[PDB]
């Protein structure tokens, strides 16, 4: 009787029949609705109630049922309504409903209706004022004031100052552009909390102080200011992907004959579907215009097709684009252009200045202490960064948000603040939580993959636990397949600003030693990941060699304890032939050149004399066991 | 109702050649049993039971404009169909018994006629027939007679027969399922999830000791003649290499030493150690995919497994 | 009229799959005789006579909403039924030729329609069909053709055949008769007393030299392939152990010494002395339950006997 | 050498980049005659290429 919007996910006869029945039902329901409307319009008796239909005289609105009842009442009154003394009736009607006798009936009626109209208009003005006050308190957006609110913190894998910062309202993902040591730049795409996801290295891009991010349809295009190998700036359109990208046929340009003269970079606003380009001025007309940059607006459709249509043009004076306060950010909203500038030190205070584009004026400018409170930043580096306008598709509430860096030296911080309205900052924080060693209640966190192959796949910092069955695969494990029997508390710790991360793995076992290993990994170049260091971490418990009793040469790991009973010792090959099966033995390992390693073996005899024999095996050779015997004394 | 035939070197369809068909009827597979009767026991032992042959029948007739042409047309049929050359038959159906649609008798909106004198009910693009299913059949012809009913109408009774294996070989591998590149060749007869990259579509795994496979084919791919073909990058060095599998037998490769990055192409009853110079002495056992979950279990976390195969039906 | 099939790993019924059936007809068992004619004597000797095979036939047709779908449906049928895999068939009947019931033509109490375009006469829960009997059949398929009558209706003629033993294997053991735990699987075709724990239900006796058994199955359980399985706690130590039985042969176990508390699992033609390590050299003779009273006689008052078996029918 | 990319600009792609297309130019009338091919499915009914 109704549609099936829950389609089968296996593509069988059920799915095909659902689709076919769906189209059949749509056709049937539509022709039924058409026939129903036609019946309504032609033959349906009492289709409408008489109260509905409107009878519009001059400047007057009323139904038909009310009007007809009024006509009938008029007739009834004129016929069977008693009458007489009309002059006295009028002269008595001259009085009003408070006790004041007017001079004439028309003047009385006028006064009464004017009183009512004035009272109603006063009520209406009060209502409009109350509504406007409610709106201005609810949808308040006054970046003249409205002290900012922290939003989140960014964790890109790059040791450079961030230079632009956009948020995607359709998927709640951040795109963060830093300028690498060379000319080239890189944009990292990452999670709402800050967890890195992937990156794209725009080779031979500029400083890339801001790109534009557009949704022509269900897909995200990126407009940027990329200069070819001949140092010719170009306004170029492309798509996101993971890895590297150079200027070429992989990234097409929108309008070369218009946007290749000067360094131009755009930002897009989807509310009104516009695009403002911050085009630079050449050194020739530089002093003539007294402005390093000028902004020009264009509609999205005009810039998509072949028409310029500069709607609004403005220049940026040196008062705003000075060296002590250089450009760091641009944003457009409701014809109000926002310019964010800030020096690379907290001595020269930053400034956000908003002003109307249509009139080319200065609406406002404010100082804002973003990042460390009380101007007490991490060291002294308040290098500012741009800002944009997040428009949630659910509520429709715009929200300005700004990026800042407060980190000293190579160590860069990446903090985000916002001047949004009510209901946007809360939502942006509550999308997803920040990272933490434990999830929220003091439990271990989950792996991203079960039975992982490379332990370097786990990039997200925090603690984890590898079950004994999940450890079995573990292509890069400190131990071999034969030694692992139990689980491992495995925790990833932050490395440095490139793609590094520390790892630690501590065995889980109460009835034996909880040995731990430690290392470093590099997520990008998996080959650059260190080896498995080891800490002793003993408790007095003992470890036995498993059925891999082929040779003692496989036990290259450093500083372990391995018991060897008589029965155990009567299997090994490297074990000497004189002490085979005479008593128990404790094995220990000591470091050396790679491949090479020393193995000490100590007898376990209480009454008899003690013995210990040492070997060195590996690259240098097999090694000969040298003995040392003790003198029983008391 | 077209009876498509893909031969070794060409593609043909009858209705393109003026050859309408009445229908297609496909028998099931002749089960040859192998019973043995015990001498004085009320019951007989099953030694075996086995599919043999899927005999197809297709009666097709043809009309022409003149009586002579019959001869030509008939010869074309023989030269076009009767091929000992194992061909791949594909069946076709219609989605509807189409009629002529409403028109207007106002010296306009007249009716069309095909190359053959028939009324074209196929007005729109979406009228003509379809490959009803994404499978084929390895097929050979058997004897026909040609009774000529009146006029230019003559009937024929094609009797096709399966060639190698009595099964509905699915066209296209399982990797075209993996990479959604080729379009067509996937009918809803196969209960296939849309979640490409999800489970029960993927036959390309990485870094796993054990994994899961959904063989969508009702018939079991135990027969070697089927194009079951595996290839594995072994991931970890070893001296021996065992892998187990359910709805099948255990497999070993002992006695030959391998290396991690070396790859094995495991064809049906055949083992390329490194793509050539087959080292197939070790535990001659062939794997068997029955239907649905076919769980495998390796032993040292191969860095890659992937395997294409063909789905077969009964 | 559903033709249930329990396969090794699943359960299927046709009418669930849009497959109505016209009927089911079950032949009797093909009696293979073994006569020998004396040369000049008006009469021929019976060497033997023996049941062989119980060929089932089931014609089933199917309707669908469109002509294309026929193909899919047909393939489903084959993939669903034609299985060399010995299956267990269960027959189903209805209790009544159901009609549509009275209703009211007052823009209300309208009629229902099944997933297939048919009138649902099955208004109440107690309308639909039933497992007419608590038995099955070990069955395999034989060749089918699919004539397509008009429209979306197509017929099929399944020809099933018995697999191992031409008998109506009763589902469920005789211990489920003992312990009234499992429900179903006991039809009135078997003349079974309600007195659970009474005679002719019990196959679990204690401390007896001799006892009584009622084999409710008309056909005799002499064939070993049937699941006749005995297990006895011997009660008293001995060196030899004989037990006799009627409608069968004598049984000895001589030459091996036993003990009282030791138990014997006496499977068909097979003897576990203590559950494993079969000691079956002693008097290879298998017992035979014919029908009704099958009186046994031990010799030293076993402390326990109990035996499960399966009832077979002709 | 050349190839499609930054050095070459399409013309209204969304409207006739669904089938093979080529063009000629007549300057006297200032016309651009577009030859436009058919797909096989449409050709089955059109009887034309």
């Amino acid at each position: 009787n109704k549609l099936i919007t829950d389609l089968s996910r296996v593509f069988d006869y059920r799915y095909v029949d659902e689709n076919e029945y769906n189209f059949k039902l749509i056709s049937d329901m539509l022709t039924d609705f058409n026939f129903s409307l036609e019946y309504h319009r032609n033959k349906e008796v009492f289709a409408h109630n008489g109260e509905q239909i409107k009878y519009e005289h001059l400047n007057v609105t009323s139904s038909v049922s009310d009007f007809l009842t009024y006509l009938n009442g008029r007739f009834s009154n004129m016929v069977l309504g008693h009458n007489g003394d009309g002059i006295n009736e009028v002269k008595d009607a001259r009085v009003d409903n408070t006790g004041y006798d007017h001079k004439t009936l028309q003047d009385r009626l006028y006064h009464d209706y004017s009183t009512l109209d004035a009272f109603t208009k006063k009520v209406e003005k009060a209502v409009d004022e109350n509504y406007k006050e409610y709106r201005a308190t609810e949808y308040r957006f006054e970046p003249k004031e409205q002290e900012p609110e922290f939003i989140t913190d960014l964790s890109p894998y790059t040791n450079a100052v961030m230079q632009s910062f956009w948020v995607d309202p359709r998927t709640k993902i951040i795109y963060m552009t830093q300028a690498r040591p060379g000319n080239h730049y890189m944009l990292s795409r990452l999670k709402p909390n800050g967890q890195f996801i992937d990156r794209l290295l725009v080779k031979n891009g500029g400083h890339g102080t801001h790109n534009a991010y557009r949704y022509i349809g269900n897909e995200l295009w990126i407009y940027s200011a990329v200069l070819d190998a001949n140092e010719n700036n170009k306004f170029v359109r492309f798509q996101y992907r993971t890895g590297e990208i150079t200027y070429g046929n992989e990234m097409q340009d929108v309008m070369p004959n218009i946007f290749n003269d000067r360094y131009t970079s755009a930002i897009y606003n989807p509310i009104e579907n516009l695009m403002i380009f911050r085009r630079e001025y050449k050194a020739s007309e530089r002093q003539l215009k007294n402005s390093l940059n000028f902004v020009e607006v264009r509609s999205a459709d005009d810039i998509d097709k072949g028409i310029d249509k500069v709607l609004y043009q403005m220049d940026i004076p040196m008062e705003y684009t000075s060296d002590t306060q250089p450009m760091q950010g641009i944003t457009y909203d409701a014809g109000i252009l926002y310019w964010y500038t800030g020096d690379s030190k907290p001595a020269n205070p930053n400034y956000l200045q908003g002003f109307d584009i249509k009139t080319k004026e200065l609406l406002f400018k404010r100082r804002i202490d973003i990042g460390g409170v009380n101007n007490n930043f991490k060291g002294d580096f308040q290098e500012a960064e741009g800002l944009d306008m997040y428009y949630d598709l659910e509520t429709g509430r715009k929200a300005l948000l700004i990026g800042v860096t407060i980190g000293p030296g190579n160590n860069r911080h990446h903090s985000i603040y916002s001047i949004g309205q009510r209901g946007v900052n809360q939502f942006l924080k509550n999308i997803a939580p920040q990272v933490s060693m434990t999830d929220s209640g003091g439990r271990v966190k989950p792996l991203p993959i079960q039975n992982p192959a490379y332990l370097s796949d786990i990039t997200e910092v925090g603690h984890y636990y590898i079950y004994t069955q999940d450890t079995q695969n573990a292509l890069d494990f400190p131990l071999p397949k034969a030694f692992r029997d139990a689980g491992w508390f495995f925790d990833v710790l932050p490395g440095h600003y490139n793609g590094a991360l520390r790892q630690v793995l501590t065995r889980n076992s109460t009835g034996r030693n909880m040995l731990k290993f430690e290392r470093v990994i590099d997520i990008f170049n998996k080959k650059n990941n260190g080896a498995w260091n080891f800490c002793p971490q003993n408790a007095g418990y003992w470890e036995h060699i498993p059925k891999s009793i082929t040779k003692l040469s496989d036990l290259k790991i450093v500083g372990l304890d391995f018991y060897i009973t008589t029965e155990e010792s009567n299997r090994f090959t490297d074990f000497p032939k004189d002490f085979k099966g005479i008593a128990g033995w404790i094995l220990e390992v000591k470091s050396n050149t790679p491949g090479n390693t020393t193995q000490v073996l100590r007898r376990n005899n209480f009454p008899s004399a003690h013995q210990f024999l040492v070997r060195n095996f590996g690259t240098g050779g097999v090694g000969k066991w040298s003995l040392f015997e003790g003198k029983v004394v008391e | 109702d077209i009876e498509l035939t893909k031969k070794d070197g060409t593609v043909i369809k009858l209705s393109e050649y003026g050859f309408i068909v009445n229908d297609i009827v496909i028998d099931s597979m002749q089960i040859n049993t192998k019973y043995q009767d015990k001498e004085n026991m009320n019951g007989r032992i099953l030694m075996g039971s086995n599919y043999i042959s899927r005999d197809i029948v297709v009666p097709c007739f043809c009309k022409v404009k003149n009586r002579s042409d019959i001869a030509y047309m008939r010869d074309m049929l023989y030269s076009l169909t009767t091929d000992i050359e194992p061909m791949y038959l594909r069946e076709i159906r219609r989605k509807e018994e189409l009629n002529y649609r409403f028109t207007q008798p106002t010296s306009d909106d007249y009716v069309k006629l095909d190359k053959n004198n028939f009324p074209d009910y196929e007005y729109s693009r979406h009228d003509q027939q379809i490959y009803v299913n994404g499978k084929q059949y390895k097929v050979i012809f058997n004897g026909v007679i040609n009774p000529k009913q009146k006029g230019n109408k003559v009937s024929f009774e094609l009797k096709f027969e399966t060639t190698e294996l009595p099964y509905g070989e699915s066209i296209g591998t399982s990797l075209e399922l993996e990479e959604n590149k080729k379009v067509g060749l996937w009918s809803f007869d196969f209960n296939i999830d849309w979640h490409a990259g999800g489970d029960k579509r993927k036959y390309t795994f990485e870094n796993l000791s054990k994994g899961t496979v959904y063989y969508h084919g009702s018939a079991p791919n135990d027969q070697f003649n089927m194009y079951k073909k595996i290839t594995i990058i072994l991931g970890e060095d070893t001296e021996s290499f065992v892998w187990n599998l359910t709805h099948a037998e255990i497999m070993k490769i002992e006695g030959i030493k391998l290396k991690a990055g070396d790859r094995i192409v495991y064809d049906s009853f055949r083992v390329y150690k490194n793509g050539v110079e087959i080292s197939t002495e070790t535990n001659i056992s062939q794997p068997k995919f029955k239907y649905g979950a076919n769980k495998f279990e390796f032993n040292q976390t191969v860095q890659k497994v992937q395997f294409d195969l063909k789905f077969y039906y009964k």
